[PDB]
DNA sequence: CTCCAGGGTATCTAAGCTTTGA
RNA sequence: UCAAAGCUUAGAUACCCUGGA
């Protein structure tokens, strides 16, 4: 029923309320963002101030972590705004984009300590923390004693005032000096490209291992405001 | 209405050939003949190589091409012989004009070649040479040649050796001959502009195309070229010529408005009643403006994003394994569109190109490429009602007309590859007089 | 009111590979 | 560069922001 890799949501995503903080060091603040991500603060950095969600109900917990990680990165920073704004996605397509995307390595680090127990080390998932977005790391490889890795990659996108996220199989080369071989990339091409049924398979597990069922995933960003997304299956017209 | 998909059959983008034949595989060009021709004059001028790569030029240029003797395949037909016997065009060539080129130093490649090359006698000119002087000498070659009548077809070592597979023999041959019959004036083919019905079904056939395409290099310097097309089954007017980032700045993407505009009035006049643009980047701002400036109300037009790198996967079926048909358009119309406003975006159509598909089979036969297809994304924004099917079948047409890959199995789109090629070529051209309007085989 | 340097996310252009087109 | 495809890499660009001059 030519089923896809999309996710999309079914509503226009409603209304989403962020917290802001006032941070006075943007460039340390990206830093704090990318650690909070794991406690469960969603935040992106924009026009000074760190806005973000939260999925803590604990007003207190929620100050004491903000206020530690900052401390840890010499910021100058000021009080919780408690709905500082209002966000429609369409119009601030960045804001819902990293806000989500942080809300998903939040789930993913979750899932991981329960979908890695019986694991060996070249197939324990890993959030790789590189210049890229969402990478899910989990098959490993030493191949001529160049260390490869094959992953899912996520991305969002907004349309139409709806969520929509792609995740797909990719390989990635965290060797630091030069392939300059040619044996590395056919075994890398061998791989790296395959039927799309190796893919789907892939993309199935990737997706069950984190939300059980794959025909939806359900990412929460507050303790209010959930995406429930499904994948397409579309039949035709 | 909301998110939907279908299947398009290949046999409705079908391709014009001489007789006005309409077929969906452009190969069967040797079987309608091809649309239009023009008497073929080679000089193949070798460069320095050895005895076994002048054997192979004999081979492939005299022996498949010309001598009626030697019985070449040439599928979907049994006629055999060269080319004079199975496309109809008066193809010439001896084996004894082929110029013998040597090169010591830098520089001399371009100068013997020009020395070589011939105007009254000749219009085509092949040039064989090593991978190493041909990547470093072909872009400086074309723009040498630009506007004039030398059009040179470039072939590496490589190819020639290719042909003693005598698997490559018999597939290598073909898709170059088409080239030579493209780049002595002749039309391969055009493309049956009915589909354009489709699009909106409030205006004939015709209408106008535009892609512009960025080439980076420039010695480390963006650039561009705009690229025109236009059809209306017996036109093609297939023209190509011409930044601080991926964008037209809005001066020259006025210019460049209303230059296509003079053109196609230079064409027929007859005011183009819609101008498709074609982009492989986002509308930027300055764009948007530039298009509302010269466009407004008076022109019905729609600006389509060809997102190559795109991140969506299709599979699906679950029986025939998960591999997707070829022709297979997911369309998601936007419902937040252009209240008169400004808000142009209509919808999102993502096509496949790639898959399985149905080729004849020669005495069909299901087919599939090796991977996983790379669906292309088409944001197409527009300032009226547009049809997505209309707009998807417009670009598989458009993906077809190529007259270097005579397949369907291919999935950029022609104009802006071949205004990514102007854009490379405009690098080492010093005189921008004759070049306001150049002819797309000057860079096939 | 104008650039350059930075950040995050998403693309784009250009290079190197493999395979494919009987 | 007979053509294409689907991989991986490097850099660059766009959108929002920050700093400085
Ligand atoms: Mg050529």
């Amino acid at each position: 029923v030519l089923e896809s890799n999309m996710f999309k949501t079914e509503q226009e995503l409603p209304e989403l309320i962020v917290n802001c903080i006032e941070i006075d060091n943007e460039k340390e603040a990206h830093k704090v963002v990318k650690e909070i991500s794991k406690y469960g603060i969603f935040g992106v950095v924009r026009e000074k101030k760190i806005f973000f969600t939260t999925v803590i109900e604990d007003d207190d917990f929620l100050k004491d972590r903000l206020t530690e990680v900052l401390k840890n990165y010499n910021i100058n920073f000021s009080d919780i705004k408690k709905n500082c704004k209002k966000i429609i996605p369409e119009d601030n397509k960045d804001y819902f984009s990293q806000i989500f995307l942080n809300a998903l390595r939040y789930v993913i680090y979750q899932k991981l300590e329960d979908i890695n127990k019986d694991k060996k080390e070249n197939e324990r998932w890993t959030i790789n923390e590189s210049e890229d977005g969402v990478y899910i790391c989990k098959e490993r490889y030493d191949i001529d004693n160049y260390k490869i890795c094959v992953g899912a990659k996520f991305t969002i996108k907004v349309f139409d005032n709806k969520a929509e996220l792609y995740v797909d199989r990719k390989l990635k080369l965290y060797d630091e000096d030069k392939k300059l071989t040619r044996k590395l990339r056919g075994k890398i091409n061998k791989m790296s490209v395959v039927e799309p049924k190796t893919r789907y398979e892939f993309i199935r597990e990737i997706i069950q291992e984190i939300s059980g069922n794959f025909d939806y995933i359900n990412i929460k960003l507050s303790k209010d405001y959930t995406v429930n997304m499904t994948r397409t299956k579309l039949n035709e017209k | 209405m909301s998110e939907y998909a279908t299947i398009l059959p290949e046999n409705k983008i079908n391709v014009i050939f001489r007789s006005n034949n309409k077929y969906h595989v452009p190969e069967f060009i040797t079987v309608f003949k091809p649309y239009e021709g023009r008497d073929i004059n080679l000089q193949v001028l070798v460069v320095n190589g050895d005895n076994e790569i002048y054997d192979l030029t004999k081979l492939l240029f005299y022996e498949i091409y010309v001598k009626d003797d030697t019985k070449y395949p040439w599928p979907y037909t049994k006629t055999r012989g060269g080319i004079s016997r199975v496309f109809g065009i008066r193809y010439n060539f001896d084996p004894s004009t082929i110029s013998r080129i040597n090169i010591n130093s830098e520089n001399d490649f371009i100068s013997s070649i020009s020395n070589q090359l011939d105007m009254n006698r000749f219009n085509v000119a092949v040039i064989i040479a090593n991978r190493k002087l041909t990547k470093e000498f072909h872009d400086k070659t074309k723009a040498a040649l630009i506007g004039s009548r030398i059009r040179t077809q470039f072939v590496t070592f490589t190819t020639l050796k290719r042909l003693k597979n005598r698997k490559y023999k018999a597939t290598i041959p073909l898709p170059l001959a088409v080239q030579l019959i493209a780049k002595a004036g002749g039309t391969p083919w055009i493309v049956d502009s009915s589909i354009y019905n489709d699009l909106s079904k409030n205006v004939s056939s015709n209408g106008m195309l535009m892609g512009i395409a960025f080439a980076r290099t420039r010695k480390d310097k963006i650039t561009y070229s705009v690229g025109y097309f236009t059809t209306l089954n017996n036109y093609y007017q297939r023209f190509d010529v011409q930044t601080e980032g991926l964008y037209v700045p809005k001066e020259a993407m006025v210019k460049t408005l209303e230059s296509g505009i003079g053109w196609y009035k230079n064409i027929i006049g007859i005011t183009p009643p819609l101008l498709i643009i074609f982009k492989t980047s986002p509308m930027h701002k300055d764009e948007k403006e530039a298009i509302e400036a010269v466009l407004g109300k008076d022109i019905k037009w729609v600006f389509i994003h060809a997102q190559y790198n795109t991140p969506v996967r299709i599979f699906g079926n679950k029986e025939d394994d998960y591999k997707v048909n070829r022709g297979t358009v997911i369309i998601k119309k936007r419902k937040r569109w252009n209240p008169n406003n400004g808000d142009y975006l209509h919808s999102e159509i993502v096509i496949t190109a790639t898959g399985k598909y149905r080729k004849p089979s020669t005495k069909t036969e299901e087919r599939y490429i090796s991977g996983t297809p790379r669906p292309i994304t088409l944001n197409v924004y527009s300032s009226f009602d547009v049809n997505p099917i209309g707009v998807a079948e417009l670009t598989l047409s458009q993906i077809k007309a190529d007259w270097e890959h005579p397949d369907i199995r291919k999935r950029k789109i022609t104009v802006l590859k071949y205004a990514n090629r102007m854009a490379k070529i405009i690098q080492y051209i010093n005189n921008l007089s004759s070049v306001p309007s150049v002819d797309v085989r000057d860079v096939l």
